[PDB]
């Protein structure tokens, strides 16, 4: 048995951190966001 | 050559093709909306296939 001094549970707080490597684009779920333009065969106002 | 091309005519007998004059001031292209949308997503185009 080894009794060791630890940090009291009430003087620390677990905080969830979300780590990201880059900011997702506007049309993140779209494989081809350029197909709204390539399929505008009548024009756009 | 300018007189033979009627540079002497009355500027009131010269009618615009429309029978109206015009002074249009409409706010226009600056390009901040197009460049902002590029940085958000570079995979789109503003120019349509038409």
């Amino acid at each position: 048995i080894k009794t060791a001094p630890v940090v009291p549970p009430t003087e620390q707080r677990d905080m969830v951190q979300e780590e990201r490597v880059g900011t997702p684009v506007k049309n993140a779920g779209n494989a081809n966001p350029a197909a709204d333009s390539d399929n505008a065969t009548e024009g756009v106002v | 050559s300018m007189l033979r091309n009627w540079s002497w005519v009355n500027v009131h007998n010269v009618h615009s093709v429309t029978g109206t004059s015009e002074n249009v001031v409409l706010a226009g292209y600056v390009g901040l909306s197009r460049t902002h949308d590029y940085i958000m997503d570079t995979r789109s185009t503003p120019a349509t296939s038409q």
